[PDB]
Protein backbone atom coordinates (compact mmCIF):
# COMPACT_ATOMS: atom_id res chain seq x y z
CA UNK A 1 0.00 0.00 0.00
CA UNK A 2 1.87 3.08 -1.38
CA UNK A 3 -1.04 5.48 -0.52
CA UNK A 4 0.02 8.51 1.62
CA UNK A 5 -0.80 8.36 5.36
CA UNK A 6 -1.97 11.10 7.74
CA UNK A 7 -1.65 10.69 11.54
CA UNK A 8 -3.09 12.71 14.46
CA UNK A 9 -1.59 11.92 17.89
CA UNK A 10 -3.06 13.58 21.03
CA UNK A 11 -0.96 12.91 24.19
CA UNK A 12 -2.34 13.90 27.64
CA UNK A 13 0.61 13.60 30.05
CA UNK A 14 0.60 13.65 33.90
CA UNK A 15 4.11 14.00 35.45
CA UNK A 16 4.39 13.23 39.19
CA UNK A 17 7.12 14.33 41.64
CA UNK A 18 7.11 13.28 45.37
CA UNK A 19 3.80 11.43 44.92
CA UNK A 20 1.17 14.14 44.27
CA UNK A 21 3.13 17.05 45.89
CA UNK A 22 4.24 18.51 42.51
CA UNK A 23 2.17 17.53 39.44
CA UNK A 24 2.67 18.83 35.84
CA UNK A 25 0.08 18.41 33.05
CA UNK A 26 0.86 18.58 29.30
CA UNK A 27 -1.81 18.31 26.56
CA UNK A 28 0.28 17.74 23.42
CA UNK A 29 -0.74 17.27 19.78
CA UNK A 30 1.37 15.62 17.03
CA UNK A 31 0.56 15.71 13.30
CA UNK A 32 2.65 13.14 11.35
CA UNK A 33 5.02 12.65 14.41
CA UNK A 34 5.60 16.47 14.65
CA UNK A 35 4.32 18.48 17.68
CA UNK A 36 2.15 21.37 16.44
CA UNK A 37 0.45 22.71 19.62
CA UNK A 38 0.74 22.16 23.41
CA UNK A 39 -0.80 23.17 26.76
CA UNK A 40 1.73 23.07 29.63
CA UNK A 41 0.49 23.60 33.24
CA UNK A 42 3.73 25.56 33.98
CA UNK A 43 2.68 28.05 31.23
CA UNK A 44 -1.09 28.11 31.94
CA UNK A 45 -2.14 28.46 28.28
CA UNK A 46 -1.77 26.87 24.82
CA UNK A 47 1.37 27.58 22.79
CA UNK A 48 2.11 26.79 19.14
CA UNK A 49 5.13 24.49 18.62
CA UNK A 50 4.95 24.88 14.78
CA UNK A 51 3.07 27.35 12.50
CA UNK A 52 0.53 24.51 11.87
CA UNK A 53 -0.57 24.75 15.54
CA UNK A 54 -0.91 28.57 15.65
CA UNK A 55 -4.70 28.62 14.74
CA UNK A 56 -5.46 26.07 17.53
CA UNK A 57 -3.33 27.84 20.20
CA UNK A 58 -5.10 31.18 19.45
CA UNK A 59 -8.57 29.53 19.21
CA UNK A 60 -8.26 27.41 22.41
CA UNK A 61 -6.75 30.40 24.34
CA UNK A 62 -9.75 32.58 23.28
CA UNK A 63 -12.14 30.13 25.03
CA UNK A 64 -12.10 30.62 28.85
CA UNK A 65 -13.94 27.23 29.30
CA UNK A 66 -11.15 25.26 27.47
CA UNK A 67 -8.40 27.17 29.41
CA UNK A 68 -10.13 26.56 32.80
CA UNK A 69 -10.56 22.83 32.11
CA UNK A 70 -6.81 22.55 31.18
CA UNK A 71 -5.70 24.63 34.23
CA UNK A 72 -7.82 22.33 36.49
CA UNK A 73 -6.43 19.03 34.99
CA UNK A 74 -3.54 18.73 37.54
CA UNK A 75 -6.22 18.19 40.28
CA UNK A 76 -9.35 16.88 38.46
CA UNK A 77 -7.48 14.60 36.02
CA UNK A 78 -3.81 13.96 37.06
CA UNK A 79 -4.18 13.69 40.87
CA UNK A 80 -7.53 11.82 40.44
CA UNK A 81 -6.16 9.10 38.06
CA UNK A 82 -2.99 8.66 40.17
CA UNK A 83 -5.23 7.74 43.15
CA UNK A 84 -7.46 5.39 41.08
CA UNK A 85 -4.59 3.05 40.09
CA UNK A 86 -2.03 3.71 42.91
CA UNK A 87 -2.59 0.29 44.61
CA UNK A 88 -1.68 -1.72 41.44
CA UNK A 89 0.76 0.69 39.66
CA UNK A 90 2.76 2.86 42.14
CA UNK A 91 2.53 0.15 44.91
CA UNK A 92 3.30 -2.73 42.45
CA UNK A 93 6.29 -4.82 43.61
CA UNK A 94 7.17 -8.06 41.84
CA UNK A 95 10.28 -9.99 43.01
CA UNK A 96 13.03 -10.87 40.48
CA UNK A 97 13.84 -14.55 39.69
CA UNK A 98 17.68 -14.74 39.87
CA UNK A 99 19.54 -17.56 38.02
CA UNK A 100 23.31 -17.96 37.42
CA UNK A 101 24.59 -20.17 34.55
CA UNK A 102 27.86 -20.53 32.54
CA UNK A 103 27.82 -19.75 28.79
CA UNK A 104 30.21 -19.10 25.83
CA UNK A 105 31.13 -15.99 23.75
CA UNK A 106 31.49 -18.24 20.64
CA UNK A 107 30.94 -22.03 20.09
CA UNK A 108 34.67 -22.77 19.53
CA UNK A 109 35.88 -22.53 23.18
CA UNK A 110 35.02 -23.58 26.80
CA UNK A 111 32.84 -21.54 29.29
CA UNK A 112 34.28 -17.98 29.13
CA UNK A 113 31.09 -16.12 30.20
CA UNK A 114 29.06 -16.16 33.45
CA UNK A 115 25.42 -15.14 33.01
CA UNK A 116 23.26 -13.61 35.79
CA UNK A 117 19.63 -13.79 34.66
CA UNK A 118 17.37 -11.34 36.55
CA UNK A 119 13.75 -11.76 35.31
CA UNK A 120 10.02 -11.07 35.93
CA UNK A 121 10.48 -8.03 38.20
CA UNK A 122 8.55 -4.76 38.68
CA UNK A 123 9.45 -1.85 38.80
CA UNK A 124 12.34 -1.39 36.33
CA UNK A 125 14.71 0.09 38.95
CA UNK A 126 17.46 -2.55 39.53
CA UNK A 127 21.22 -2.84 40.34
CA UNK A 128 23.20 -5.97 39.34
CA UNK A 129 26.79 -6.50 40.59
CA UNK A 130 29.28 -9.37 40.11
CA UNK A 131 31.62 -10.50 42.86
CA UNK A 132 34.63 -12.84 42.89
CA UNK A 133 35.73 -14.11 46.34
CA UNK A 134 34.05 -11.17 48.17
CA UNK A 135 35.55 -8.54 45.78
CA UNK A 136 33.54 -6.50 43.18
CA UNK A 137 34.38 -7.22 39.53
CA UNK A 138 33.77 -3.98 37.57
CA UNK A 139 35.69 -4.81 34.33
CA UNK A 140 34.47 -7.43 31.84
CA UNK A 141 30.74 -6.80 32.32
CA UNK A 142 28.28 -6.85 29.38
CA UNK A 143 24.54 -6.54 29.93
CA UNK A 144 21.44 -6.54 27.69
CA UNK A 145 20.38 -3.44 29.66
CA UNK A 146 16.85 -3.08 31.02
CA UNK A 147 14.26 -5.00 28.95
CA UNK A 148 10.53 -4.16 29.28
CA UNK A 149 8.48 -7.36 28.53
CA UNK A 150 5.23 -5.37 28.01
CA UNK A 151 3.23 -7.39 30.61
CA UNK A 152 4.31 -5.28 33.66
CA UNK A 153 7.58 -7.24 34.10
CA UNK A 154 11.22 -6.40 33.34
CA UNK A 155 14.25 -8.58 32.59
CA UNK A 156 18.05 -8.22 32.27
CA UNK A 157 21.10 -10.46 31.65
CA UNK A 158 24.35 -9.33 33.25
CA UNK A 159 27.31 -11.32 31.91
CA UNK A 160 30.84 -11.50 33.32
CA UNK A 161 33.70 -12.13 30.86
CA UNK A 162 35.91 -14.53 32.85
CA UNK A 163 37.68 -17.89 32.58
CA UNK A 164 36.50 -19.72 35.74
CA UNK A 165 39.31 -21.37 37.72
CA UNK A 166 38.47 -24.27 40.11
CA UNK A 167 37.79 -23.19 43.71
CA UNK A 168 36.57 -19.69 42.65
CA UNK A 169 33.18 -18.60 44.09
CA UNK A 170 31.31 -16.00 42.01
CA UNK A 171 28.33 -14.10 43.44
CA UNK A 172 25.65 -12.17 41.57
CA UNK A 173 24.24 -9.45 43.87
CA UNK A 174 20.81 -7.98 42.91
CA UNK A 175 19.18 -4.80 44.42
CA UNK A 176 15.44 -4.21 43.84
CA UNK A 177 12.56 -2.34 45.70
CA UNK A 178 10.59 -5.66 46.16
CA UNK A 179 13.25 -6.94 48.65
CA UNK A 180 14.64 -5.09 51.73
CA UNK A 181 18.42 -6.05 51.59
CA UNK A 182 20.30 -7.38 48.43
CA UNK A 183 19.66 -10.80 46.79
CA UNK A 184 22.64 -13.17 46.19
CA UNK A 185 23.20 -16.24 43.96
CA UNK A 186 26.55 -18.11 44.21
CA UNK A 187 28.25 -20.14 41.46
CA UNK A 188 31.28 -22.40 42.02
CA UNK A 189 33.65 -23.75 39.33
CA UNK B 1 -12.46 3.74 41.31
CA UNK B 2 -13.26 5.28 37.87
CA UNK B 3 -10.45 6.45 35.53
CA UNK B 4 -11.23 9.96 34.21
CA UNK B 5 -10.84 10.78 30.48
CA UNK B 6 -9.35 14.10 29.39
CA UNK B 7 -12.10 15.17 26.95
CA UNK B 8 -10.88 15.84 23.39
CA UNK B 9 -11.46 19.35 22.01
CA UNK B 10 -12.09 20.26 18.37
CA UNK B 11 -9.44 22.25 16.44
CA UNK B 12 -10.25 25.45 14.44
CA UNK B 13 -12.61 25.96 12.58
CA UNK C 1 8.54 9.95 40.14
CA UNK C 2 5.86 8.51 37.79
CA UNK C 3 4.21 9.35 34.43
CA UNK C 4 0.60 8.65 33.34
CA UNK C 5 -0.08 9.20 29.58
CA UNK C 6 -3.47 9.06 27.84
CA UNK C 7 -2.27 8.29 24.31
CA UNK C 8 -4.67 8.39 21.36
CA UNK C 9 -4.38 8.38 17.58
CA UNK C 10 -6.35 8.51 14.36
CA UNK C 11 -4.91 7.39 11.04
CA UNK C 12 -6.18 7.94 7.46
CA UNK C 13 -6.94 6.43 4.91
CA UNK C 14 -6.91 3.29 7.17
CA UNK C 15 -9.62 4.79 9.47
CA UNK C 16 -7.62 3.23 12.34
CA UNK C 17 -7.99 4.68 15.84
CA UNK C 18 -6.83 3.72 19.35
CA UNK C 19 -7.11 5.06 22.92
CA UNK C 20 -4.97 3.83 25.83
CA UNK C 21 -3.53 4.70 29.25
CA UNK C 22 0.20 4.28 29.89
CA UNK C 23 1.94 4.21 33.33
CA UNK C 24 5.80 4.44 33.24
CA UNK C 25 6.00 2.78 29.77
CA UNK C 26 3.45 0.03 30.64
CA UNK C 27 -0.17 -0.12 29.42
CA UNK C 28 -2.91 0.11 32.12
CA UNK C 29 -5.79 -0.42 29.65
CA UNK C 30 -6.95 0.35 26.08
CA UNK C 31 -10.33 0.65 24.37
CA UNK C 32 -11.15 -1.61 21.38
CA UNK C 33 -12.86 0.32 18.53
CA UNK C 34 -14.31 -2.92 16.97
CA UNK C 35 -16.34 -3.37 20.22
CA UNK C 36 -17.05 -0.75 22.98
CA UNK C 37 -15.07 -2.41 25.83
CA UNK C 38 -12.26 -1.34 28.21
CA UNK C 39 -9.56 -4.03 27.78
CA UNK C 40 -7.32 -4.19 30.92
CA UNK C 41 -3.66 -5.23 30.48
CA UNK C 42 -3.79 -7.55 33.52
CA UNK C 43 -7.00 -9.18 34.93
CA UNK C 44 -6.45 -7.70 38.47
CA UNK C 45 -6.64 -4.07 37.18
CA UNK C 46 -10.33 -4.51 36.23
CA UNK C 47 -11.14 -5.68 39.80
CA UNK C 48 -9.55 -2.59 41.45
CA UNK C 49 -10.52 0.08 38.84
CA UNK C 50 -13.06 0.90 36.05
CA UNK C 51 -13.45 2.98 32.86
CA UNK C 52 -16.37 4.10 30.66
CA UNK C 53 -15.39 3.04 27.10
CA UNK C 54 -17.89 5.65 25.71
CA UNK C 55 -15.42 8.44 26.63
CA UNK C 56 -12.74 6.84 24.43
CA UNK C 57 -15.09 6.39 21.42
CA UNK C 58 -16.17 10.08 21.77
CA UNK C 59 -12.49 11.25 21.87
CA UNK C 60 -11.65 9.11 18.79
CA UNK C 61 -14.57 10.83 16.92
CA UNK C 62 -13.04 14.28 17.77
CA UNK C 63 -9.50 13.07 16.75
CA UNK C 64 -10.88 11.89 13.38
CA UNK C 65 -12.46 15.36 12.74
CA UNK C 66 -9.21 17.05 13.92
CA UNK C 67 -7.13 14.85 11.54
CA UNK C 68 -9.36 15.96 8.60
CA UNK C 69 -8.75 19.67 9.55
CA UNK C 70 -4.98 19.00 9.94
CA UNK C 71 -4.68 17.08 6.63
CA UNK C 72 -6.31 20.05 4.80
CA UNK C 73 -4.30 22.69 6.78
CA UNK C 74 -0.94 20.98 5.97
CA UNK C 75 -2.00 20.96 2.25
CA UNK C 76 -2.09 17.10 2.31
CA UNK C 77 1.50 16.58 3.60
CA UNK C 78 1.86 12.81 4.31
CA UNK C 79 3.70 11.05 7.19
CA UNK C 80 7.27 9.87 6.55
CA UNK C 81 7.55 6.08 7.10
CA UNK C 82 9.91 5.12 9.93
CA UNK C 83 10.63 1.35 9.67
CA UNK C 84 10.70 -0.75 12.89
CA UNK C 85 13.58 -2.52 14.64
CA UNK C 86 12.59 -6.04 15.71
CA UNK C 87 13.94 -8.09 18.66
CA UNK C 88 13.03 -11.68 19.61
CA UNK C 89 13.52 -12.70 23.24
CA UNK C 90 12.10 -15.14 25.85
CA UNK C 91 10.48 -13.87 29.11
CA UNK C 92 12.97 -16.02 31.16
CA UNK C 93 16.17 -18.12 30.49
CA UNK C 94 15.13 -21.10 28.30
CA UNK C 95 14.97 -24.59 29.89
CA UNK C 96 14.41 -27.64 27.61
CA UNK C 97 10.78 -29.01 27.78
CA UNK C 98 9.87 -26.36 30.48
CA UNK C 99 7.14 -23.91 29.21
CA UNK C 100 8.24 -20.34 28.31
CA UNK C 101 7.00 -17.35 26.19
CA UNK C 102 8.54 -15.95 22.96
CA UNK C 103 8.31 -12.12 22.83
CA UNK C 104 8.56 -10.28 19.51
CA UNK C 105 9.40 -6.64 20.34
CA UNK C 106 8.50 -4.29 17.44
CA UNK C 107 9.96 -0.82 18.15
CA UNK C 108 10.66 2.75 16.79
CA UNK C 109 8.13 2.86 13.92
CA UNK C 110 5.39 5.05 12.37
CA UNK C 111 2.56 4.97 11.04
CA UNK C 112 0.96 2.53 13.58
CA UNK C 113 0.30 -0.23 10.96
CA UNK C 114 2.19 -3.54 11.06
CA UNK C 115 1.70 -7.19 9.94
CA UNK C 116 3.30 -9.52 12.53
CA UNK C 117 3.47 -13.32 11.99
CA UNK C 118 5.06 -15.97 14.25
CA UNK C 119 6.70 -18.83 12.33
CA UNK C 120 7.43 -22.32 13.73
CA UNK C 121 9.84 -24.09 11.29
CA UNK C 122 8.73 -21.65 8.54
CA UNK C 123 4.99 -22.27 9.11
CA UNK C 124 2.57 -19.54 10.42
CA UNK C 125 1.22 -19.92 13.98
CA UNK C 126 -2.41 -18.66 14.19
CA UNK C 127 -3.40 -20.07 17.65
CA UNK C 128 -1.99 -19.44 21.15
CA UNK C 129 -0.63 -16.05 20.03
CA UNK C 130 -1.43 -12.74 21.81
CA UNK C 131 -0.54 -9.09 21.07
CA UNK C 132 -0.59 -5.58 22.56
CA UNK C 133 -2.02 -2.38 20.96
CA UNK C 134 0.24 0.38 19.54
CA UNK C 135 2.17 1.69 22.59
CA UNK C 136 3.59 5.26 22.85
CA UNK C 137 7.25 6.39 22.97
CA UNK C 138 9.02 9.63 24.11
CA UNK C 139 10.10 10.27 20.42
CA UNK C 140 6.39 9.86 19.34
CA UNK C 141 7.09 6.63 17.41
CA UNK C 142 5.27 3.38 18.34
CA UNK C 143 6.07 0.15 20.27
CA UNK C 144 4.26 -3.23 20.01
CA UNK C 145 4.67 -6.68 21.61
CA UNK C 146 3.62 -10.07 20.18
CA UNK C 147 3.63 -13.17 22.40
CA UNK C 148 3.91 -16.90 21.67
CA UNK C 149 3.89 -19.40 24.61
CA UNK C 150 5.86 -22.54 23.73
CA UNK C 151 7.42 -25.83 24.87
CA UNK C 152 11.19 -25.45 24.25
CA UNK C 153 12.77 -28.25 22.15
CA UNK C 154 15.89 -28.65 19.92
CA UNK C 155 13.69 -29.61 16.88
CA UNK C 156 11.48 -26.44 16.71
CA UNK C 157 12.94 -23.13 15.34
CA UNK C 158 11.08 -19.78 15.52
CA UNK C 159 11.01 -16.57 13.48
CA UNK C 160 8.98 -13.38 13.96
CA UNK C 161 8.13 -11.89 10.55
CA UNK C 162 7.28 -8.15 10.58
CA UNK C 163 5.92 -6.16 7.57
CA UNK C 164 5.80 -2.32 7.51
CA UNK C 165 5.52 0.27 4.66
CA UNK C 166 8.95 1.68 5.69
CA UNK C 167 10.57 -1.76 5.02
CA UNK C 168 11.70 -2.88 1.51
CA UNK C 169 11.07 -6.57 2.39
CA UNK C 170 9.65 -8.28 5.57
CA UNK C 171 11.99 -8.33 8.59
CA UNK C 172 12.62 -11.81 10.08
CA UNK C 173 14.07 -12.24 13.58
CA UNK C 174 15.22 -15.74 14.66
CA UNK C 175 15.16 -17.80 17.90
CA UNK C 176 16.40 -21.35 18.56
CA UNK C 177 17.51 -23.28 21.69
CA UNK C 178 21.28 -23.19 22.37
C1 LIG D 1 -0.40 24.98 2.26
O1 LIG D 1 -0.14 24.62 3.62
C2 LIG D 1 1.23 24.80 4.03
C3 LIG D 1 1.34 24.33 5.46
O2 LIG D 1 1.88 23.02 5.55
C4 LIG D 1 1.67 26.25 3.82
O3 LIG D 1 3.06 26.37 4.11
C5 LIG D 1 1.42 26.68 2.38
O4 LIG D 1 1.71 28.07 2.24
C6 LIG D 1 -0.03 26.43 1.98
N1 LIG D 1 -0.25 26.79 0.59
C7 LIG D 1 -1.01 27.82 0.19
C8 LIG D 1 -1.21 27.96 -1.29
O5 LIG D 1 -1.52 28.60 0.99
C1 LIG E 1 -0.49 -6.39 5.46
O1 LIG E 1 -1.03 -7.38 4.56
C2 LIG E 1 -2.11 -6.92 3.72
C3 LIG E 1 -2.50 -8.09 2.84
O2 LIG E 1 -1.36 -8.72 2.25
C4 LIG E 1 -1.69 -5.68 2.94
O3 LIG E 1 -2.77 -5.18 2.17
C5 LIG E 1 -1.19 -4.60 3.91
O4 LIG E 1 -0.80 -3.44 3.19
C6 LIG E 1 -0.02 -5.13 4.74
N1 LIG E 1 0.43 -4.12 5.69
C7 LIG E 1 1.72 -3.75 5.84
C8 LIG E 1 1.98 -2.73 6.89
O5 LIG E 1 2.62 -4.23 5.15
Amino acid sequence: DTRPRFLWQPKRECHFFNGTERVRFLDRYFYNQEESVRFDSDVGEFRAVTELGRPDAEYWNSQKDILEQARAAVDTYCRHNYGVGESFTVQRRVQPKVTVYPSKTQPLQHHNLLVCSVSGFYPGSIEVRWFLNGQEEKAGMVSTGLIQNGDWTFQTLVMLETVPRSGEVYTCQVEHPSVTSPLTVEWRA
Amino acid sequence: RFYKTLRAEQASQ
Amino acid sequence: EHVIIQAEFYLNPDQSGEFMFDFDGDEIFHVDMAKKETVWRLEEFGRFASFEAQGALANIAVDKANLEIMTKRSNYTPITNVPPEVTVLTNSPVELREPNVLICFIDKFTPPVVNVTWLRNGKPVTTGVSETVFLPREDHLFRKFHYLPFLPSTEDVYDCRVEHWGLDEPLLKHWEFD
